[PDB]
């Protein structure tokens, strides 16, 4: 309430092992995962898109 | 290209017996035909200035030269957008026509080239 | 663990390679797998089941 | 603070159109930039106008056209004025580079202004291409069938990319309908891209015709090249009139006015008029791929004039021998224009592969020469 | 004693020197190869991709060689 | 070549350490101790400082004045500081006078009054220590980077303690501290410039030699820190130049890494405007910082405990409007520790430590405090042949391999002190951490 370097308590949120390469390394999976399911999904959804310019069924008959 | 490149390339020349007497003739030509000195300019006002390196020279230049070489660039423009030529002693006279801006833009570039070179140094 | 941060996640192009790559095997997998639960959630309804009498 | 500057949708306009600060000694070459705006705005208004009277459809395309020239309602003019305009847009696009590369608009601090246009240039190729498919005329078929062709030369895949671009296993309906909404939307692309290049472009200001600054002595863009901009206005409009007046066709090939024909091949397939150099470009190179490479090579080949020009000088108006050289340069492109619509036959063909090796040679060995070369001249010159 | 440092420069260009360049080239390497796994993918339904390339993957190619029966094709 | 630093041993188990220079006419004697703030908790957290103000308020012998007129007659100078880890006590005098020196020195250590009066009289003068600190920006800065970079542990405490402990601290507590803390294996007795070995070695025989020997006897610079990545904004958009410190964890004294921290600190260097030579020098964050005009200054440092440290750079700037350029340009230049560094940058920075870490030693305090320091954290004095071997030792390897596990993409402390308005939060300070483009 007066003092600056009386850091505020921050225990509820700190992890204690937060310097471990398993910690930063289990955030960039998440992280990973979504740039994952992005990569997946766009390539998916440009292919599908993309598709309806190559020869429609009527000119494929 | 740089100032210095082309002043160690024409200080070649100029070193050169043959190349001189076959190449300062007709720079001297180049230059009539070039036709800057008939707008009021000095060679050195036509020098591309908006480079980091060059804006650095003109700020060297002595108040005296500065205020005279923004003088003849308005001059100049005044010439370009009127269509008409120098006459009289406006025309740049060969005598008048002084590398004023050379040695500064030299001494700036051998510093900047200077920088490069030991940026790359390896002690051995 | 550092070992597996060090190769796979460390470099940038590593880490994109890594994403890209799993990416694809994903694409593939999932593809395979979807097929078939589809097949099997829709027994006997589908032309490839019927198909079989022509 | 006056308004026009303390608002900000208002300052933007000021800045660009009003309080900008000019170089006071711009020339008519200056005048292009304003031209192709108005080429621009004339060929949004007749295209978005005829887009209301054409039909995409290939079975109704040519008619949907011979509709507009015969039943709507001034429908002549809005075609005509559309089909002129690509012409005008071409000339003054032509003029603006020649513009630029004369006067070294390409130099630093203006590289990124430039090599957006080139970029634009590119645009206004597409887009002009696949507008003159959208007539269903003869040409408009063999044109774009020769054109999607050149793409079957890229390796590999080539001839799944054309079938791509067709939608089918020939120039027909799918490609039609699809060219038309692609020539709809390339001139918004073109008109951001023209925007980019401006906005690029007033970061240093205009170069002008003596290529030294103009920082020094500065006009306001109005009212200055604001009346100067209508000179060039009215002429064109002068000139926009003798074409789509009286003489609508004088700039079109006859065969557009016979619908498409997959059976009969026209006599001579040639492109457009301003497409023509890099048609001869193209037919320069007897290999498929070294010619559809040296066809964008020659455009994209602008891109380094900034590195290739050594000149500590900007621009040509004092530089006696780049200006011959500039000359040259102009003169072959234009006689490459010229051997672009020629029979091969001999002698063009020899004569099309020499002016080639000209056209690039400039680029490549005589500018960086002639402007090394020049640099020591006004230097022992002036001692 | 020591009369003058000892020193060299080092060819450069643009300011890029071998020594530092040659600490990139392993990274351009992983860049190829992650432009190379992505370009592959982009093109992974192309049918020429599966035909040329795909396919012929030892063991996994066998995903990619799949044809329709030809009672249920119309074409 | 510098003469030899001789070592000798008492029976308690203090340890007499000395280099002679027949040069000077001056000595410094002084006693290095291995105890500091780190060695409170939280309650009694300020008292290895208190003890500093009334180590000069009086002896059971001398009184304050006494003790005042004694020094006065000696003709030289004493000195104290109290850091976190380390305490100092020294005494700069004349070659004569090192007798009289050591004598005051046992004296105001061993059998100081620590007086009632005393205790109460300081507390208002370290009370008022506490608004006047506020002032001297670099170490408000290091000490909220030292609060925050560890966060609730011993190292994260300040020197002064919390105002509430400065009311409450006794004479009890503070003997109990200096009797835990002072003990003969924990102490060296320091002399460099005019002095004998064998005279001081005689002089810490009859005044340090009834000193309490600890229970467990550990070797000099014997210790767990858990860096948090924090950062404290002290925005004040009433001072004129904004101060930022960022750190990583760092090294130890004795880490494998101690020397590879050095040269990377090296390669990035100092900048001060000020400085005539700073706009020509190397380092490429000093040219960047010069050219844009972006900072006043910047010093690297890389601060080392017995069990940690601290590796990273601290900034002062004018220019609020770029303070965003400013810490962009640094940290990409530390991203280049990891990507970038070859044999050009170590070896030049390899040069200039190389004589750095000699040059620094130039008076006789500096040279006692250099062998008290080593002495208190390595347990001996490392000669300068074997300081020139382990420089040579550090490849651009190990500086690569050493950045990348220490800085490249790793939590930073930082802390902010004036007009940063410009700073960014967090997470794109952060972010400089690692290039997306390697
Ligand atoms: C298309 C759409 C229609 C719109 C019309 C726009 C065209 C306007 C334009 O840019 O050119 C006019 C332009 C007039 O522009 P200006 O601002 O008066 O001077 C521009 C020159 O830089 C000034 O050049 P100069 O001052 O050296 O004058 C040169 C010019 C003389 O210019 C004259 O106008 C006379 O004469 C020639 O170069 C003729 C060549 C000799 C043939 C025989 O005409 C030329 O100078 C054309 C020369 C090109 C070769
Ligand atoms: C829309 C298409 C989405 C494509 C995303 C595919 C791969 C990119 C990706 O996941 O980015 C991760 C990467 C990395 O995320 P990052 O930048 O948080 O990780 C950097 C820290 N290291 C390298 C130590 C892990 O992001 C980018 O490179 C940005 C590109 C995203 C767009
Ligand atoms: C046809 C050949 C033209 C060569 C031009 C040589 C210069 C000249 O005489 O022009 C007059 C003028 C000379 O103007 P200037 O600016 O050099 O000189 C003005 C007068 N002095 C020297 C006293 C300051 O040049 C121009 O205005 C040139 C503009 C070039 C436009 C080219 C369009 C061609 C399209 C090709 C696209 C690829
Ligand atoms: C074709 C369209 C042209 C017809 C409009 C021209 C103006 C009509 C006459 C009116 C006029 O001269 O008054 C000025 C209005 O001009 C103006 O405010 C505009 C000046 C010039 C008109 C257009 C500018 C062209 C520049 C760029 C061309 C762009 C082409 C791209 C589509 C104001 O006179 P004043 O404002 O000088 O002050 C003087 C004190 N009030
Ligand atoms: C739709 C097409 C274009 C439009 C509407 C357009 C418009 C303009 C305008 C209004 C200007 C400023 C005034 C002027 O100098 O004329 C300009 C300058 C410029 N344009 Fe374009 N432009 C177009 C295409 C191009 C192309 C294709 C290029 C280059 C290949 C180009 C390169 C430039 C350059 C370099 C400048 C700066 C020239 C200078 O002032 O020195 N533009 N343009
Ligand atoms: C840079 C802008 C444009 C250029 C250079 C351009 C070029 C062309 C060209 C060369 C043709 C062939 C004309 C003919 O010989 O009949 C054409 C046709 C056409 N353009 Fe454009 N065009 C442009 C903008 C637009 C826009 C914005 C539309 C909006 C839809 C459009 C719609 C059409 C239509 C419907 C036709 C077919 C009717 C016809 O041939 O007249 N154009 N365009
Ligand atoms: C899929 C996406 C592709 C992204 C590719 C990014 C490539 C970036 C490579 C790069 O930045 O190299 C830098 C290196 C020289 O280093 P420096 O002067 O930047 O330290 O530069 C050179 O060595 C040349
Ligand atoms: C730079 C980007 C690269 C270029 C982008 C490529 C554009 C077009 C590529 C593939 C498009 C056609 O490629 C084709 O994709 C469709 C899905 O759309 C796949 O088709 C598959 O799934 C669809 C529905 O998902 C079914 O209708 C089909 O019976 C089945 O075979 C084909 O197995 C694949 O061969
Ligand atoms: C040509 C078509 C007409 C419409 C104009 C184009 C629309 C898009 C323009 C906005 C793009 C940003 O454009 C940018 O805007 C700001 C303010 O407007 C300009 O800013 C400039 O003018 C204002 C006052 O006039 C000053 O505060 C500033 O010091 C000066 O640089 C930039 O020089 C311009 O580069």
């Amino acid at each position: 309430g007066k003092s600056t370097y009386k850091i505020p308590d921050f225990t509820p949120y700190l992890k204690k092992d937060r310097n471990t390469d398993a910690n930063r390394l289990f955030s960039y999976f998440m992280i990973g995962s979504f740039g994952m399911l992005s990569a997946a999904g766009a390539k998916a959804t440009v292919q599908d898109f993309l598709s309806n310019m190559s020869a429609s069924a009527d000119v494929l008959a | 290209a740089s100032i210095t490149s082309v002043v160690k390339t024409s200080e070649l020349i100029l070193k050169s017996p043959l190349l001189s007497k076959i190449v300062v003739p007709l720079a001297k030509t180049y230059v009539k035909f070039s036709g800057y000195r008939q707008l009021g300019f000095k060679m050195n006002d036509l020098i591309i200035e908006e480079t980091p390196n060059m804006q650095l020279a003109l700020r060297r230049l002595p108040p005296t030269e500065s205020y005279d070489r923004v003088y003849r660039l308005i001059r100049a423009t005044q010439f370009s957008l009127s269509h008409k030529l120098a006459t009289g002693n406006d025309i740049t006279k060969p005598e008048e026509d002084d590398h004023y801006l050379i040695p500064y833009i030299l001494d700036v570039e051998a510093e900047a080239f200077e920088k490069d070179a030991l940026d790359n140094l390896e002690v051995v | 663990a550092t070992t597996f941060y060090n190769v796979f996640v460390k470099r940038n192009s590593a880490f994109v390679a890594t994403i890209l790559a799993s990416a694809f095997v994903f694409d593939m997998t999932f593809e395979t797998a979807i097929d078939n639960f589809w097949d099997r959630i829709n027994a006997g309804k589908q032309w490839k089941d019927i198909r079989h009498k022509y | 603070m006056a308004l026009r500057k303390k608002n900000s949708l208002l300052n933007m306009a000021n800045s660009y159109v009003l309080d900008s600060p000019q170089p006071s000694n711009l020339n008519y070459f200056w005048n292009f930039g304003s031209l192709l705006a108005l080429c621009l705005v004339i060929q949004l208004a007749t295209g978005i106008t005829l887009a209301m009277h054409y039909t995409s459809h290939a079975s109704l395309a040519f008619d949907s056209v011979e509709h507009i020239m015969r039943d709507v309602n001034f429908g002549w003019f809005i075609r005509y004025a559309h089909a002129n305009t690509a012409s005008f847009f071409f000339i003054c696009i032509y003029a603006h580079m020649g513009r630029n590369i004369y006067y070294g608009s390409y130099k630093t601090p203006r590289v990124l202004p430039w090599s957006i246009g080139v970029i634009i240039f590119l645009l206004l190729i597409i887009t002009a291409f696949m507008g003159y498919v959208l007539v269903f005329g003869q040409m408009s078929l063999w044109g774009a069938t020769v054109i999607c062709n050149l793409v079957s030369a890229i390796p590999w895949l080539g001839e799944d990319i054309v079938h791509f671009l067709w939608g089918g296993f020939s120039v027909g309906n799918p490609t039609l309908q699809r060219f038309f909404a692609l020539h709809y939307l390339m001139p918004f692309v073109l008109a951001v891209f023209a925007l980019l290049h401006l906005i690029a472009l007033h970061t240093a200001g205009s170069s002008n015709p003596l290529g030294i600054t103009s920082n020094v002595d500065k006009l306001s863009m109005h009212p200055y090249y604001s009346f100067k901009d209508l000179i060039t206005v009215f002429a064109f409009l002068l000139m926009f009139t003798l074409f789509v007046f009286f003489s609508p066709d004088k700039l079109g090939h006859p065969d557009n006015y016979i619908p498409a024909n997959p059976m009969v091949t026209p006599a001579s397939i040639v492109p457009e008029w301003y497409l023509l150099p890099f048609y001869a470009i193209l037919r320069a190179i007897p290999d498929k791929l070294g010619g559809v490479i040296a066809m964008v090579a020659a455009i994209l080949i602008l891109l380094i004039l900034p590195i290739v020009d050594r000149s500590i000088i900007r621009g040509n108006a004092f530089k006696p021998i780049s200006k011959l050289l500039f000359g040259f340069f102009i003169c072959n492109f234009l006689l490459l224009g010229v051997l672009g619509q020629v029979h091969i036959e001999p002698p063009f063909i020899v004569l099309g592969q020499i002016c080639t090796i000209f056209y690039f040679s400039y680029f490549l060995i005589l500018l960086p020469m002639v402007s090394t070369i020049e640099n020591i001249f006004f230097y022992i010159g002036s001692l | 004693y020591v009369k003058k440092p000892s020193y060299k420069i080092v060819p450069h260009f643009l300011g890029f020197n071998i020594p530092t360049v040659s600490k990139w080239i392993p990274i351009f390497g992983i860049w190829g190869a992650a432009a190379g796994i992505g370009a592959l993918f982009l093109i992974e339904g192309v049918p020429r991709t599966r035909q040329d390339i795909l396919s012929k993957i030892p063991i996994i190619g066998e995903h990619w060689i799949r044809e329709i029966p030809a009672s249920d094709n119309p074409f | 070549v510098s003469p030899k630093t001789r070592t000798s041993n008492l029976k308690n188990g203090l340890t007499i350490a000395s280099e002679s220079n027949p040069l000077v006419q001056t000595a410094t004697v002084g006693v290095w101790i291995d105890a500091g703030s780190r060695n409170e908790n939280a309650y009694n957290n300020g008292t290895a400082h208190f003890f500093e103000h009334l180590a000069f308020k009086g002896t059971d012998k001398r009184s304050q004045h006494q003790l005042e007129l004694d020094i006065e007659n000696m003709g030289g100078h004493l000195n104290a500081y109290t850091s976190r880890e380390s305490t100092v006590y020294y005494a700069k005098s004349f070659k004569d006078d090192v007798p009289k020196s050591v004598e005051i020195l046992a004296d105001i250590l061993q059998h100081s009054k620590l007086a009632e009066s005393a205790i109460d009289r300081e507390r208002e003068v370290i009370t008022r220590e506490l608004e006047e600190v506020n002032k001297q920006y670099e170490e408000v800065v290091f000490d909220h980077l030292h609060a925050t970079a560890f966060m609730n542990q011993p190292l994260g405490r300040t020197i002064l303690g919390p105002r509430e402990n400065i009311q409450t601290i006794t004479n009890t507590e503070l003997r109990k501290f200096i009797t835990e803390n002072y003990t003969a294996d924990r102490m060296v007795l320091v002399g460099a410039g005019a002095v004998d070995h064998d005279a001081l070695v005689e002089l810490a025989e009859k005044y340090f030699s009834h000193l309490p020997s600890s229970q467990s006897p550990v070797p000099l610079g014997t210790p767990i820190p858990n860096f948090v990545g924090s950062e404290v904004r002290l925005r004040d958009d009433t001072m004129p130049v904004a101060h930022i410190a960022i750190a990583v964890e760092g090294v130890s004294w004795t880490s494998e890494d101690y020397y590879t921290a050095l040269v990377a600190q090296a390669i990035i260097g100092n900048y001060d405007r000020a400085v005539g030579t700073s706009r020509h020098q190397g380092s490429r964050l000093s040219n960047i910082v010069s050219e844009n005009n972006l900072a006043n200054s910047f010093q690297s440092f890389s601060t080392s405990y017995s069990d940690t440290g601290l590796w990273g750079i601290y900034l002062t700037s004018e220019n609020t409007t770029q303070i965003d350029d400013l810490v962009h340009f640094t940290l990409k230049e530390w991203n280049r520790l990891s990507t970038s560094v070859s044999n050009l940058q170590v070896e030049r920075a390899k040069s200039q430590l190389k004589a750095g870490l000699l040059l620094s030693l130039d008076g006789t305090t500096y040279v006692a405090e250099d062998i008290g320091r080593q002495l208190t954290t390595l347990g001996r004095r490392v000669t300068p042949a074997e300081v020139e071997a382990k420089l040579e030792a550090v490849t651009e390897h190990d500086v690569r391999a050493w950045a990348q596990k220490t800085l490249y993409d790793k939590d930073i402390a930082l802390v902010g002190l004036g007009p940063i308005e410009g700073l960014y939060d967090y997470n794109r300070i952060r972010n400089d951490m690692s290039m997306m483009r390697w």
